[PDB]
Parts: structure tokens; C-alpha cells; sequence
């Protein structure tokens, strides 16, 4: 039984865990025995919705209330924003989603790039009242939605038609600087993990650097050391339906953040699904050849780019059995010359 | 101290 080790990398919040979580959906027990739990789902929804208002204040321009009787539900929110052991009473669920369907503050969410705001707030926003019941259990979705900050290595393993594998994120882990290269030892592939729709934010790290730089950035680094010279890279350009969504929307153009966008073309061979919009082909493949331009400049590993959605199950077991179908074929390529 | 990735991979200070 071989033993394939995976190491998945990218910037925070690209859908590493996102990935090990549906690796588990798909080969393992699920979020069925650590798991996301109901209250991991409370905790993003406070996040959201005291992110959002907070924001308010603080955008230039700022944007204020539109129903200026839904202050008091403001000075709610600000007030327990930081507050240990929220117990996430009645009013909260009633101040929040009377906030959420304030102007104002859906013209701070729609304003989301200027600040940091975890990728599920609408989607939890909008089911407010589901999540507030006390009968609640939550669906997969809702498990593979919810943002959780990962301590340590996240990892799985599982067995499909007799191979075994190893996926781990090492996201939530810190080294000495010296050892960092260790944790690359026996890996048969990185999969780099990219969220695409990302291009109009800023990297929480610094609230600075594009996170879309970053992940090139980042890419960059591991492409050309040196010490994995060898390790083919499984490039995941993810958050697909993200990325459709915002070029869709016309609120921010890409080439207001990467300039030869507006000189790119859509190259030949891209194959985009029937009924794609073809502003979003472009969008998706001029980021796919940032990084294949990277790869390209410069040995005994290739890249293999993928566009994905992590949290749809259909998308990455589809995804995950071509991954399977090139990890079991990398040694193939050794045996070739020139 | 210790470092996150990114500060490994950019040669960042650990600060
Ligand atoms: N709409 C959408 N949301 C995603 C996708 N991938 C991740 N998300 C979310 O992005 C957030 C952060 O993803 P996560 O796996 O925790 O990032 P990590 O820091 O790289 O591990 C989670 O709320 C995930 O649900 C995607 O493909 N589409
Ligand atoms: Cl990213």
C-alpha cells in the first residue's frame, strides 16, 4: 500500500482547511469525529456582524446608519464584541439580522475589501434565524463555510483504491527557522491553494500587500528554493465561484489591482464551461498565468492548476480524483529524457 | 522565536 504525503500551502484563509475538511467529507468520517461545531457557526456570525459595524466608522469615506432607530442595536453589538464566554442571547440574533438588513451596513459588507472580514458572513448572516434554533444542527455546507483558525498541523488520512494518503495543512504551525524545510520531507506534491476572488483585498498579516501578490509571492518562493526542486506542485485556484461572482459585479475591477489585466487575452486553449460569462474566463485564466508565468521562468517538477471550489463537495471529489490520477503518475515522469 | 511560514518563506524577522 502506498503511501502518498500531500502538503497543501497558501496565504491564510486560501481553503486549505477547507480542502483537508472535504478530503474527510469525501474518504474519511466527515466532520464526525476537534470537528467544526455549532458554536464555531456563532462565532463567525458574531465575527461577521461586529466586523461589519465596526467597519462602519472607520471606512473613508465612513458610511453611516441608514435607520438611525437601529443605533441602539450599534451599541449593542460594539459592546460585546470583545466579551469572553458570549452566551449569544435572544437580542443578539435580534439585533443582528435587524442590522443586517440596514443600508447602511450592507453598504459597509459591500465595502468588505477595505477591511478584513472572514469570507462566510453573508452566507451565515442570511440564516440567522436557522442558526439561532435550538434544535440547529448544522449541514455540511454550513460546517465547510465556517472559518476556523487551525492550531498545529491539519491533516487526514485516508485510503482510495488502495493508495494511501496523507494531506496535511501546515497553515496553523510555527517553526524554527532552520527546520521550516523539514516539514517538505517524503512529500510527492504541494498543493498550493490560491483564492482567486482575493485580488481586491489586503493580506491580514500587514493589511498592505494584495492578497493576490501574496499568493504569487508566496508561489514564487517555494517554486524557486532550491531544496524542492523535485516536488511537483498541484496548484489549486480556488474560490472559483467567489471569483464569478465579484468580476460579475463590476464593483472592482482587476486591472484596478493588476494593470496588464486590461491588455490580457483570454488564451486559446482554455476550455470555459458553457454558459461562462466571458469576462470570468478571462479573469480566471489571466490568474492561472500568473502563476504559469512563474513556473515557467524557471527543473525536475511541474505544475498542474486546477480551478476549484473548495467548499463544493461535487467540485473537489471531481477535482480530488485528477489529483489522484497525477499524484499516482508523477513517477512516470522521472523515466523521461529531454 | 518561531516563525509562520510566511515569514519563512520571505526571510521575514520573526519579530
Ligand atoms: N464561496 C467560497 N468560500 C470558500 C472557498 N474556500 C474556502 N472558502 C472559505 O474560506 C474560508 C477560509 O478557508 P480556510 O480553509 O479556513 O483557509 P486556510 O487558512 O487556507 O485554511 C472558510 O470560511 C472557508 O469556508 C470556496 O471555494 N468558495
Ligand atoms: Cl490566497
Amino acid at each position: 500500500r502506498a503511501t502518498h504525503r500531500l502538503l497543501l500551502l497558501g496565504a491564510g484563509e486560501s481553503g486549505k482547511s477547507t480542502i483537508v475538511k472535504q478530503m474527510r467529507i469525501l474518504h474519511v468520517n466527515g466532520f464526525n469525529g476537534k470537528a467544526t461545531k455549532v458554536q464555531d457557526i456563532k462565532n463567525n456570525l458574531k465575527e461577521a456582524i461586529e466586523t461589519i459595524v465596526a467597519a462602519m466608522s472607520n471606512l473613508v469615506p465612513p458610511v453611516e446608519l441608514a435607520n438611525p432607530e437601529n443605533q441602539f442595536r450599534v451599541d449593542y453589538i460594539l459592546s460585546v464584541m470583545n466579551v469572553p464566554d458570549f452566551d449569544f442571547p435572544p437580542e443578539f440574533y435580534e439585533h443582528a439580522k435587524a442590522l443586517w438588513e440596514d443600508e447602511g451596513v450592507r453598504a459597509c459588507y459591500e465595502r468588505s475589501n477595505e477591511y478584513q472580514l472572514i469570507d462566510c458572513a453573508q452566507y451565515f448572516l442570511d440564516k440567522i434565524d436557522v442558526i439561532k434554533q435550538a434544535d440547529y444542527v448544522p449541514s455540511d455546507q454550513d460546517l465547510l463555510r465556517c472559518r476556523v483558525l487551525t492550531s498545529g498541523i491539519f491533516e487526514t488520512k485516508f485510503q482510495v483504491d488502495k493508495v494511501n494518503f496523507h494531506m496535511f495543512d501546515v497553515g496553523g504551525q510555527r517553526d524554527e527557522r532552520r527546520k521550516w524545510i523539514q516539514c517538505f520531507n517524503d512529500v510527492t506534491a504541494i498543493i498550493f491553494v490560491v483564492a482567486s476572488s482575493s485580488y481586491n483585498m489586503v493580506i491580514r498579516e500587514d493589511n498592505q500587500t494584495n492578497r493576490l501578490q501574496e499568493a504569487l509571492n508566496l508561489f514564487k518562493s517555494i517554486w524557486n528554493n532550491r531544496w524542492l526542486r523535485t516536488i511537483s506542485v498541484i496548484l489549486f485556484l480556488n474560490k472559483q465561484d467567489l471569483l464569478a461572482e465579484k468580476v460579475l459585479a463590476g464593483k472592482s475591477k482587476i486591472e484596478d489591482y493588476f494593470p496588464e489585466f486590461a491588455r490580457y487575452t483570454t488564451p486559446e486553449d482554455a476550455t470555459p464551461e458553457p454558459g461562462e460569462d466571458p469576462r470570468v474566463t478571462r479573469a480566471k485564466y489571466f490568474i492561472r498565468d500568473e502563476f504559469l508565468r512563474i513556473s515557467t521562468a524557471s527543473g525536475r517538477h511541474y505544475c498542474y492548476p486546477h480551478f476549484t471550489c473548495a467548499v463544493d463537495t461535487e467540485n473537489i471529489r471531481r477535482v480530488f480524483n485528477d489529483c489522484r490520477d497525477i499524484i499516482q503518475r508523477m513517477h512516470l515522469r522521472q523515466y523521461e529524457l529531454l | 522565536x518561531l516563525i509562520t511560514f510566511r515569514q519563512w518563506a520571505f526571510n521575514l524577522p520573526c519579530g
